[PDB]
């Protein structure tokens, strides 16, 4: 190691724009940090789930507009309505402990 | 001029034919956009404020007002390093967080000051 | 301990850098 | 509908971070430096537990997406094992088999 | 006992499609890919997105044609664009079945922001491989 | 009111040109190909399954769009569009001796929705130092700044530029770098004399 | 018998720029299925021998990668299920073309890919030497 | 001396796709492009030509009804390239009180257009020499009495340049 190398090494990072100058190795994270995305923005993390309001309203609707068939709701839906028949429903909010 | 857009739309009317083969329906929909363009540059669509290396590589232009020989131009040397080599950002998002930094530390004076060091 | 003058701006105007 | 209540937990977990990102990262900047003095940072760490607790990433967690089991996910499908297998195993999942070697 | 997409054996007149008939181990081997795109191979990305994006258009074209699907669908993706192939039972008239195809094409092109193709073949009963 | 209509089979000339059937990429209709094809796995003692209905010729991408004969006629259409190599050219040697500096950059192709692929950004920047007008001392000072990015053996010298957003701004950043490099090793300074 | 007359209308156009050198041009396929690969190479080589494009092709060694998984819902840790992805590849390594040849080669190419096969391109172009590097001295 | 170099030559984007569709004249044995392939779905006469293809066009329709009904379905994007022609649209007034803005709105849109310069002239606010040449231009791109009343409003109220 020389004062010849050290001025070599400064003119080498002032050139190819890396960290000009000495640093400590805790402090350059901070460059690490704004030399990335930060974890929360990368589109694998914010848009990890597929919206799943939009799907299980849109096909609702496309349901109700009679495009889309839904058996598992038709099966809901007539297994309800045979359980209302027999007597057992869902009770009115408010209505079912005290009474 | 609603009748000239009429008049486009008249002449484009008896212009369009239903698709008379595949190559056909590839045009169309090339010249609408839905297809791709090829050969296949990734980065088309997207040429980011036109903006040039120099405004990205170099951000001294933004450190003009800062302490110049204080700890302050260590931090804030690595903080601009950082952004020099950071892609996924813009221009503008770059110099958002330069002024945070301004108006952060301008906020604070007074424990820049009882600090030990006087700072600007 | 050495602080020596690097000029961007100089460089910068004549290769296209700034 | 998530499927899950935990999802719905979960989602609104990854927009709040996603939203601070910006804050959460400057600050920690401060934070994480040697050279600025402690002075700055003792209140830079105050300004960063000042900052809603569900906007921190480590609360953040990978859930199968479509049956949001917690835990026995892989990664690059973001598909609980058990999904995984059953669209595998009807070949609904392009170029993946079973392994014989 | 295996049992994972499997279709067991019955009293020995139970139908079974070419496809049934061959449990997951036969795979790349007998039977091929319901679906083809670039996502799963080594150096390649969104193979998440792909999955999801599978799983909806199975769901929503055995919804959109009602009985009259006939194996489970075939999804080519190439370039941009999604060519869904389908064999499908003949029941509904020539009239419903371009409505549905054209209503579909669009709804899922706009859906899914890229251009969709659909493509029917149509058969007169459950082609059938094996037992029956 | 049910309706079955022979295939296309049945009007196929025997020697109509194919290309004129499948001009594009298509899912293989087994009503519009006339060669019997049987495909699938057979039962003990039947055979593959029929070209009719079969679900298995349909999972297979088909080259029929791509028969030579449309090749054939495709390329002659495409002869028009394509511009010659230059003669003197044909060797490496004077391909060096005129052109020293290679660009290398990559460009991706998948199938989704999204045209962006990170990597596209990369560009690399290989010059062999022999071509360069550098000094003795210009020379070793270059060798000694670069460092790492120059090959001993080979004398290529490699620049990877990344840290912008489009490959154009990257190739600049690089060509820079270059010139730059170039700039600053003939300059002398003080601290050289130490 | 029916022929539709004069059918042809081609629009190009020579710009007065001196259009790009390619010293050497690698475009990698990668797939699942060997067989696509193999129909895609032959036909690759026949549409660049058309073009007298002069190419080579090469076959790089393939990557299988496995990961295992429980073969339960629930427990038993000692039954497992393995599963595959196998990537094979070509390699077309073209030599000493030009620009416009590459685009077009390259847009004939990249329309005709098949669906389960993804593609890298490696373009190494020529350039002579910037300008204020050239024989100027700062 | 020895170095040459030729020209670029620079065609339009769907160029190559044209020559392409250069050497492939159209198909004998082959129904019409544009219809479903198979012998089931093939169209036999005129009349089936004509209601399958309605058919199919009444379908793309109600799929664009279903889309500009309920919109925010399908709001979210992926795209890269964005292609703008996949977005819904919007057929409602961007403001409501403010006259300058909802009359030129609801003209795009023709009854909504006359309750906005209704709404317009209500608050005395002046209709200027541009904006009943676009109300006219509705009148005579959308529809006897009401032709002679709003001549009358255009003309009366504002002295319109003849050219409109
Ligand atoms: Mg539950
Ligand atoms: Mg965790």
């Amino acid at each position: 190691l020389s004062e010849y190398a050290v001025r070599m090494s400064r003119l080498s990072a002032r050139l190819f724009g890396e960290v000009a100058r000495p640093t400590d190795s805790k402090s350059m994270k901070v460059v690490k940090l704004f030399s990335e995305q930060p974890l929360a923005k990368r589109k694998e993390t914010y848009d990890w789930y597929p919206n799943h309001n939009t799907y299980f309203a849109l096909m609702g609707t496309l349901r109700f507009l009679g495009l889309y068939r839904d058996e598992h709701q038709d099966f809901r839906d007539e297994q309800l309505r045979l359980k209302k028949l027999r007597g057992k429903g869902k009770p009115r909010k408010g209505e079912g402990k005290r009474a | 001029s609603l009748w000239d857009i009429e008049f486009a739309k008249q002449l484009a009317a008896v212009t369009e034919r239903p698709f008379q083969n595949g190559f056909e329906e590839m045009i169309q929909w090339t010249k609408e956009g839905k297809l791709w363009e090829f050969p296949i540059n990734n980065e088309a669509g997207f040429d980011d404020d036109g903006s040039e290396f120099h405004e990205h590589i170099f951000l001294d232009k933004y450190l003009q007002d800062f302490p110049k020989q204080g700890p302050i131009r260590h931090f804030m040397e690595l903080v601009t390093c950082g952004l020099s080599k950071n892609p996924y950002l813009s221009v503008k998002q770059k110099v958002e967080h330069i002024e945070w930094f301004r108006n952060y530390f301008n906020e604070k004076r007074v424990i820049l000051k009882e600090s030990g060091i006087q700072l600007n | 301990a050495a602080a020596a003058a690097a000029a961007a701006a100089a460089a910068a105007a004549a290769a296209a850098a700034a | 509908y998530y499927v899950d209540w935990k999802m719905l937990r979960d989602v609104k977990r990854r927009k709040m971070a996603y939203e601070y990102a910006d804050e959460r990262l400057r600050i920690n900047s401060l934070r994480k430096n040697t050279i600025l003095p402690k002075d700055l940072q003792e209140v830079a760490d105050e300004e960063i537990a000042s900052l809603p607790r569900d906007s921190c990433p480590v609360r953040i967690r990978n859930r199968c997406v479509m049956t949001s089991r917690p835990r026995g996910v892989k990664r690059r499908w973001r598909l609980s094992r058990i999904v995984f297998r059953h669209l595998a195993d009807h070949g609904q999942l392009s170029g993946v088999q079973r392994a014989m070697w | 006992k295996n049992r994972a997409a499997r279709v067991r054996v019955s009293k020995g007149d139970k139908p079974v499609t070419y496809e049934e008939a061959h449990a997951p181990h036969y795979i790349a081997h007998r039977k091929g890919w319901l679906s083809l795109h670039t996502g799963n191979l080594d150096g390649e990305d969104h193979a998440a997105e792909r999955t999801v994006e599978d799983v909806f258009l199975r769901k929503f074209m055995l919804g959109t044609f009602p009985g009259c699907l006939a194996d489970q669908l075939v999804l080519k993706r190439r370039a941009n664009q999604l060519e869904i192939c389908a064999l499908v039972l003949r029941q509904l008239p020539p009239h419903k079945f371009y409505f549905l195809v054209g209503y579909s094409e669009t709804l899922l092109s706009h859906f899914y922001k890229c251009p969709v193709h659909l493509h029917l073949q149509t058969v007169p009963s459950k082609v059938v491989y094996k037992y029956i | 009111r049910r309706k079955a209509l022979p295939p296309r089979t049945e009007k196929m000339a025997v020697d109509q040109d194919w290309p004129s059937v499948y001009p594009v990429a298509a899912p293989f209709k087994p009503s519009a190909v006339p060669l019997p094809v049987r495909m699938g796995y057979p039962v003990k003692r039947g055979v593959p399954m029929a070209k009719e209905g079969n679900l298995e010729l349909l999972k297979i991408p088909n080259f029929l769009h791509l028969t030579p004969v449309a090749i054939k006629r495709h390329c002659e259409a495409l002869k028009d569009f394509c511009t010659e190599w230059p003669a003197a050219l044909d060797s490496d040697e004077k391909c060096e001796k005129h052109f020293p500096i290679e660009i290398d950059t990559a460009d991706y192709v998948s199938a989704g929705p999204s045209i962006r692929n990170p990597k596209a950004r990369v560009v690399t920047l290989r010059v062999k130092l022999s071509s360069l007008n550098l000094d003795d001392h210009a020379k070793k000072k270059l060798i000694k700044l670069v460092g790492d990015r120059y090959c001993k053996s080979t004398d290529v010298l490699t620049i990877k530029t990344d840290r912008c957003p489009l490959k154009r701004q990257n190739y600049d950043y690089a060509v820079y770098l270059l010139t730059v490099l170039y700039h600053e090793s003939w300059k002398t300074e003080e601290w050289e004399k130490k | 018998v029916d022929v539709p007359k004069d059918m042809t209308k081609p629009e190009i156009t020579i710009s007065d720029e001196p259009d790009t050198l390619y010293k050497r041009l690698s475009v990698l396929v990668k797939g699942h299925d060997k067989a696509v690969l193999d129909s895609y190479e032959y036909f690759a080589v026949l549409a660049a021998k058309e073009l007298g494009i002069s190419i080579k092709v090469h076959e790089p060694p393939r990557k299988i990668e496995r990961f295992t998984l429980l073969k339960s819902v629930h427990i038993f840790k000692k039954h497992r299920v393995q599963y595959e992805m196998r990537t094979l590849y070509r390699c077309l390594e073209l030599e000493h073309l030009t620009g416009s040849t590459a685009d077009v080669y390259l847009e004939y190419i990249q329309r005709n890919l098949p669906e389960g096969v993804a593609m890298e391109v490696t373009k190494t172009k020529l350039e002579q030497l910037p300008e204020h590097i050239r024989k100027p001295i700062w | 001396e020895e170095v040459v170099i030729p020209k670029k030559k620079t065609w339009d984007k769907v160029a190559i796709l044209q020559a392409l569709a250069s050497t492939v004249h159209r198909d004998s044995t082959a129904a019409p492009y544009v219809f479903q392939d198979d012998p089931y779905l093939i169209p036999t006469s005129s009349v089936e030509s004509h209601s399958f293809l309605l058919a199919k066009k009444s379908g793309e329709n109600a799929a664009k009804f279903i889309i500009n009904s309920y919109p925010k379905y399908f709001q979210k994007d992926i795209a890269e390239p964005h292609i703008p022609c996949l977005m819904p649209e919007y057929f409602e007034p961007q403001i409501e009180d403010v006259s300058e803005a909802a009359l030129q709105e609801r003209i795009k849109l023709x009854x909504x257009x006359x309750x906005x310069x209704x709404x317009x002239x209500x608050x005395x606010x002046x209709x200027x020499x541009x904006x009943x040449x676009x109300x006219x231009x509705x009148x005579x791109x959308x529809x006897t009495w009401r032709t002679k009343n709003n001549a009358e409003r255009i003309f009366a109220l504002m002295p319109e340049k003849n050219a409109h």
